[PDB]
């Protein structure tokens, strides 16, 4: 095949991964025990879902997935839950002591004790691949493991797999749903040390997902399960091209080609429509024009920012369901004629379109209504720099006083790395300013 | 990280420590013989944090009991749960400390400290993943203050990667045996600023004021004060002992509550404030719970939070209540009191909520503040230390134990530096 | 030298040695290196019977050491109520000021000796007396938030 390996790091990455692979199984007709009746290949196989699932001799389809946490609580739930039999048991890896919300513990003092086991286990999955194309890495920005161990892992994967692509799904922190005061520090530290090792990173702003659950799904106090089922719906939209036959983003390399013009500004914005509550099961069905228009409302964005205040460098539309191509083209034309969406002058001012004609799946247990057609727009807009600016400002307020810095210096890290990371973020913000003005 | 090793030193340390263990034993369904008798499985899920599992479904506190005088042994054993402690973990000397920090830190206590470390070492070796140590003691005596801080220093050097946390009760003339308590407390505070990661400041001046003026107890006893202490210790350890979503532990609390290593002295609070066997606290709502919790009258440190600024705050709500209502009340307090939270630590107020309430109450809240106003506590001890030290009163009781007089001036100097540090961050602007 | 022995006997509370030493001519107003007298030391360490004995045999109730401390300063600081009242009865200066600007009232307020505070007030302690930082006893009670003391000082 051309296989892809998914890596989940820390609580957020593990729990989001749980929801993603639950959804994947339902989309592909795979039972929790790995069995798949629909398509009958004895073993191995070379179908499109094989990029994400290996096959044993007994007809078991096993995720090409690794879950890592520095403490066992969250992964122990995977080992005892509905999908306990789905994953490779050796690909669920835990230590006894977490990073205590400290990037330096995740990267240095605590992460060093488990990094070599994680890499040897990743190597075992890689060795079962006839044509590994790279990795999808799920993690939080604010966690000590999600930030520190992910950056350490990404560093080692670049040495060990120099030619392979690495894609990130990264949870950007929100005050409404937070766990630590030091999350701005960890977010800036990991972005700095991972920037050169990641080819494309899809940020998920926990505040944006929180807003959507409250307004679109009428959930007053969203749980992590609520957030994650919505996140997984959007991740599945982005990875479906890797798991089904298609003509857009058919391998990890093509993500960079279509979405990342310059290696450092590799943070596309995701917008997903429609998001409808499961209690509105008999809702009128929205047209292609309507769901496409909804992709340019800020209320449906995964990161809070204003693309009208920015310029576009790339724009992909990934439709799912009952979507006629001519209706897409008419809808695109309406967007360019009536909307003031500005592309930079050096990129093709066109929209790339992929259509998967299978209706979107919704998990039984979820808060999302079945829809006949949906769309995820991936766009590289300079406006996402607003999100970096919000993080940098929270960092600056605390760092100006050196608040909490001693916890990092006490865990194998030099104070000089704070300013190095911050100046790299300053240079990233200037990169966005130079591209769009 | 899960297991905590608990140490109680001196008379006060063993009295509040014994109360702590009978309170949380009740919350976890453990009877005075160590057997479990609970009606909820949440009581066992995190029991190993404080308890060692015994031979036959029996649970033994991971607690070490220490004092230089034997009298506190008998009393603790005589207590309701006295038989639950491991008898080998009673490490006591013959001649006391005479309310003398120097005897506890340099002479009598130095003879016994190695015997205590042998028990600590044993308890740590049976831990799957020790997270740190918790000490209960007073600062105004000799054993808990002198030998307590010595124990902290020696444990710090042997387990430097573990968290050290103390419940330290501060002396007050309102509850005082002698005028040398400011000496003992200042010398101890010098040790605490250097060798602990988090200290809960339980001020006897605050405890007496609560009992006398709020609870209208005309003559408060130690049991009255300790009623408040046990309620506070139960509240601040709730999230270590029950699941919840926070997955709280001593290191995450420290990382998020202590922005500067030396400013790790917490001001605890509790609501409702009740006396023993009263049952008057009935109609208490979430708006009232939140208001009382930040009220200066509900603080266990005799300090006015509105004379300083909060660097960080943690609020623990216990009981069944609207989480929708907690969040709106918590945001409400921060918006109308914006001038009392520093602006250069974003999101510095954390809300935790626990299903299981404490005994006798259905709704309750616990407050943990890192506020610059705690400098009022240290300025009070300092003024008394200075008043005594300038007259060289009773100094020979300390120099007569090999202690140098410059140790006093350095303790005085260190505590006044600590006060200046709080004031520096109290006046710092974002700009 | 009997003076040094009287100073140590007064500190230690050795009533009988104080009796014999004065019978052999010991200087009731002897001073140690810092200017402390037997009465200073008996007042500091709470020996009421020795305080009364010394005052009956010519002790200077208002003697000052090198730092300006009188016996009443030290008794008000340590908290010996009955010694405070014996001293006042024998003519102790209720408003004596030491080198730090402190009066007996300042020292009793700082250490929370509320009954001594009351006694000193009834004997004319100066409520406007300022220490070298400008603080009166009432200022100290406001700064330390000692509500019980503040109430006592407003009579
Ligand atoms: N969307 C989403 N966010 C989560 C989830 N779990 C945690 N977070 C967020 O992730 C951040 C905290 O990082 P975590 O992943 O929980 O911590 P960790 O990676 O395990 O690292 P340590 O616990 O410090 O060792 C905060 O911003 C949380 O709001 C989740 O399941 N879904
Ligand atoms: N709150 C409280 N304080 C106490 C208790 N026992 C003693 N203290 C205080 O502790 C100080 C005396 O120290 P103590 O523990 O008795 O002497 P030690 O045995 O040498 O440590 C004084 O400030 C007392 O008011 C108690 O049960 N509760
Ligand atoms: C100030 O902001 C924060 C403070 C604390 C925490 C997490 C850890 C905690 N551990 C304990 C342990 C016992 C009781 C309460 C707590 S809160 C996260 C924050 O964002
Ligand atoms: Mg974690």
């Amino acid at each position: 095949m051309r296989e892809c390996i998914s890596i989940h790091v820390g609580q957020a990455g593990v729990q989001i991964g749980n929801a993603c692979w639950e959804l994947y199984c339902l989309e592909h007709g795979i039972q929790p025990d790995g069995q798949m009746p629909s398509d009958k290949t004895i073993g191995g196989g070379d179908d499109s879902f094989n990029t994400f699932f290996s096959e044993t001799g007994a007809g078991k389809h096993v995720p090409r997935a690794v879950f890592v946490d520095l403490e066992p609580t969250v992964i122990d739930e995977v080992r005892t839950g509905t999908y306990r039999q789905l994953f490779h048991p050796e690909q669920l890896i835990t230590g006894k002591e977490d990073a205590a919300n400290n990037y330096a513990r995740g990267h240095y003092t605590i992460g060093k004790e488990i990094i070599d086991l994680v890499l040897d286990r990743i190597r075992k999955l890689a060795d079962q691949c006839t044509g590994l194309q790279g990795f999808l890495v799920f993690h939080s920005f604010g966690g000590g493991t999600g930030s520190g161990f992910t950056s350490l892992l990404m560093e080692r994967l670049s040495v060990d797999y120099g030619k392979k692509s690495k894609l990130e799904f990264s949870i950007y922190p929100a005050p409404q749903v937070s766990t630590a005061v030091v999350e701005p520090y960890n977010s800036i530290l990991t972005t700095h040390t991972t920037l050169e090792h990641s080819d494309c990173a899809f940020m998920v702003d926990n505040e944006a997902i929180y807003d959507i659950c409250r307004r679109n799904l009428d959930i007053e106090r969203p749980t992590y399960t609520n957030l994650n089922r919505l996140i997984s719906q959007i991740v599945s939209s982005i990875t479906a091209s890797l798991r089904f036959d298609g003509a857009l983003n058919v391998d990890l390399t093509e993500f960079q080609t279509n979405l990342v013009p310059y290696p450092r500004i590799h943070f596309p914005l995701a917008t997903y429509a429609p998001v409808i509550s499961a209690e509105k099961a008999y809702h009128e069905q929205l047209s292609v024009a309507e769901i496409t228009n909804a992709c340019f409302e800020p209320a449906n964005q995964m990161v809070k920012c204003d693309p009208r205040h920015g310029k576009y460098m790339a724009c992909c539309l990934l439709y799912r369901g009952d979507v006629v191509p001519k209706d897409v083209n008419a809808a695109i034309a309406t967007i360019k004629t009536k909307r003031s969406i500005q592309f930079v002058d050096w990129c093709p001012t066109g929209f790339k379109v992929g259509i998967n004609y299978q209706p979107p799946t919704v998990v039984p247990g979820g808060d999302l209504a079945k829809v006949q057609r949906a769309v995820c727009m991936l766009s590289n807009t300079t406006a996402i720099a607003e999100a970096w600016a919000r993080l940098d400002h929270k960092f600056d307020l605390m760092y100006a006083k050196r608040a909490f810095v001693h916890w990092y210096v006490g865990e194998g890290m030099e104070e000089g790395e704070f300013s190095e990371a911050r100046e790299d973020m300053a240079a990233l913000e200037k990169d966005y300013e130079e591209v769009g003005v | 990280m899960r297991e905590i090793v608990h140490i109680q030193a001196g008379q006060c340390g063993n009295q509040i420590g014994a109360k702590f263990w009978e309170v949380i034993s009740d919350e976890h369904g453990i009877d005075p013989t160590g057997s479990y008798h609970g009606d909820s499985d949440l009581q066992l899920e995190r029991i190993n944090v404080y308890y060692n599992e015994a031979t036959g479904n029996k649970y033994v506190p991971r607690a070490i009991l220490v004092d230089l005088e034997p009298g506190t042994m008998d009393s603790v054993r005589s207590g309701p749960f006295g038989q639950i402690f491991r008898p080998d973990n009673f490490v006591f000397g013959q001649s006391g400390a005479g309310n003398n920090w120097a005897k506890g830190h340099y002479t009598e206590g130095a003879e016994l400290v190695d015997s205590v470390l042998d028990v600590v070492r044993k308890e740590s070796e049976s831990c799957d993943c020790l997270q740190g140590f918790q000490l209960t003691h007073s600062l105004g005596g000799g054993t808990g203050s002198g030998m307590g801080t010595l124990l902290i220093s020696k444990i710090r050097e042997e387990y430097p990667d573990r968290i050290m946390n103390t419940f330290s009760v501060m002396p007050s003339p309102k509850v005082s045996d002698t005028v040398v308590e400011p000496y003992n407390a200042t010398l101890s505070v010098h040790q605490l600023v250097e060798n602990t990661d988090e200290t809960y400041c339980i001020d006897n001046e605050a405890l007496y004021d609560i009992c006398f003026r709020t609870l209208k107890l005309t003559t408060p006893t130690y049991g009255d004060l300790n009623h408040l202490v046990s309620a506070t210790m139960s509240g601040v350890t709730t999230c270590l002992r029950f699941p919840g979503q926070l997955n709280a532990d001593l290191r995450k609390l420290a990382v998020n509550m202590v922005p500067f290593p030396r400013l790790h002295f917490f001001m605890p609070g509790f609501a409702p404030l009740t006396s023993r066997g009263s049952q008057q606290y009935r109609a208490l709502t979430v708006p009232e719970l939140t208001q009382q919790m930040f009220d200066s009258k509900n603080m266990m440190a005799a300090c006015d939070p509105r004379h300083g600024r909060y660097l960080t705050v943690a609020a623990i709500f216990r009981g069944r209540m609207s989480m929708k209502e907690v969040d709106e009340q918590m945001l409400n307090v921060q918006n109308k009191n914006s001038s009392y939270f520093v602006e250069w630590i974003p999101n510095n107020v954390k809300t935790a909520v626990c299903d299981i309430p404490p005994r006798g109450l259905k709704m309750s809240a616990t407050f943990i503040g890192n506020s610059t106003a705690i400098q009022e506590l240290f300025k009070r001890i300092s003024e008394q230390f200075t008043a005594m030290f300038r007259r060289k009163a009773f100094l020979h009781w300390y120099t007569g134990e090999g202690m140098d007089e410059m140790e006093f001036t350095e303790a005085e100097s260190n505590m006044n530096d600590l006060v200046s540090e709080y004031q520096q961050y109290q006046d710092a602007t974002a700009d | 030298d009997l003076g040094k022995k009287l100073l140590e006997a007064a500190r230690a509370g050795q009533d009988d040695e104080v009796r014999i030493l004065m019978a052999n001519g010991a200087d009731v107003n002897a001073t140690d290196a810092s200017g402390l007298t037997p009465l200073h030391l008996a007042a500091t360490y709470g020996h009421l019977e020795i305080v009364e004995v010394l005052l009956k045999h010519g002790a200077d109730v208002n003697a000052i050491d090198i730092m300006g401390s009188t016996p009443l300063h030290l008794a008000a600081l340590i908290g010996h109520l009955e010694i405070v009242e014996v001293l006042l009865k024998h003519g102790a200066d209720v408003n004596a000021v030491d080198t730090w600007g402190d009066t007996p009232l300042h020292l009793a307020a700082i250490m929370g000796h509320l009954e001594i505070v009351e006694v000193l007030l009834k004997h004319g302690a100066d409520v406007n007396a300022q220490d070298k930082f400008g603080k009166t006893a009432f200022d100290i009670s406001i700064d330390n938030g000692n509500e019980d003391l503040a109430e006592i000082l407003q009579k």
